[PDB]
């Protein structure tokens, strides 16, 4: 495909590219930490009006 | 550190309305809980309703029910509280106290009060507001001691009393024995006060008693004079 012909010649001909690919999509992040203060707004005692 | 100012007070006719206010300074207006008591004179006190951290009302007495209504404003650092329909039996000092806890998410239903103030006087009567008459009370030559002459102002002919005299600019907190008011027999009341008053050798105060009504709104800068 290369070198598009029927009766090549003797040689070495550069052809492909190997290219090992991939096996995971693995996201690293840091830890949680100072949660929001959402547990004294959706679980308060009293609302006013 | 903290300073619960309290404003707005004084003499209204039964079946008015009014506003008071409690500003806020020394603290964060976000996480504790402030309450509104009054104090009849000599009676005791009274817990009038009370707002949480957040805008959320906590309840009212038994006779403060649809007539009294209690807001919260985060924004300007300040309580507010609404009197509708004033009777005879609301003549008190309205407080404001805070509260000592954070006011957790999960925990139990538990306020006591941590910071008080000074408080109001709301009268609520038929009467109309007088103006206060300063007299500059001749310090007599009478002298046996160091200390004996003393001259002070004789304010009367009024009838709310928030009464609160000054000297020379809100200061010399020495002895300044400030005598309470009487009603006599009309509705009016007295006010009185006893300075040291050492020799008089042009080394002495300014003789001037700055005495301020706000239901009768006057600044009355009179000297005294022996
Ligand atoms: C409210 O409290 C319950 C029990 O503590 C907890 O399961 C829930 O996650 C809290 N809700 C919020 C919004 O934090």
């Amino acid at each position: 495909c290369t070198l598009k012909s029927f009766t090549v010649e003797k040689g070495i001909y550069q052809t492909s590219n190997f290219r090992v690919q991939p096996t995971e999509s693995i996201v690293r992040f840091p830890n949680i930490t100072n949660l929001c203060p959402f547990d004294e707004v959706f679980n308060a005692t009293r609302f006013a009006s | 550190e903290v300073q619960l100012v309290e404003s707005g007070g004084g003499l209204v006719q039964p079946g008015r309305s009014l506003r008071l206010s409690c500003a806020a300074s020394g603290f964060t207006f976000d996480d504790y809980a402030i309450h509104w008591v009054r104090q009849a004179p000599g009676k005791g006190l009274e817990w009038v309703s009370g707002i949480t951290w957040n805008s959320g009302t906590i309840g009212y007495a038994d006779s403060v029910k649809g007539r009294f209504t209690i807001s919260r404003d985060n924004a300007k650092n300040s309580l507010y509280l609404q009197m509708n329909s004033l009777r005879a039996e609301d003549t008190a000092l309205y407080y404001c106290a805070k509260h000592h806890q954070i006011a957790v998410a999960g925990d139990a239903e538990d306020y006591y009060f941590d910071y008080w103030g000074q408080g109001t006087l709301v009268t609520v009567s038929s009467a109309s507001t007088k103006g206060p008459s300063v007299f500059p009370l001749a310090p007599s030559s009478k002298s046996t001691s160091g200390g004996t002459a003393a001259l002070g102002c004789l304010v009367k002919d009024y009838f709310p009393e928030p009464v609160t005299v000054s000297w020379n600019s809100g200061a010399l907190t020495s002895g300044v024995h400030t005598f309470p008011a009487v009603l006599q027999s009309s509705g009016l009341y007295s006010l009185s006060s006893v300075v040291t008053v050492p020799s008089s050798s042009l080394g002495t105060q300014t003789y001037i008693c700055n005495v301020n009504h706000k239901p009768s709104n006057t600044k009355v800068d009179k000297k005294v004079e022996p």
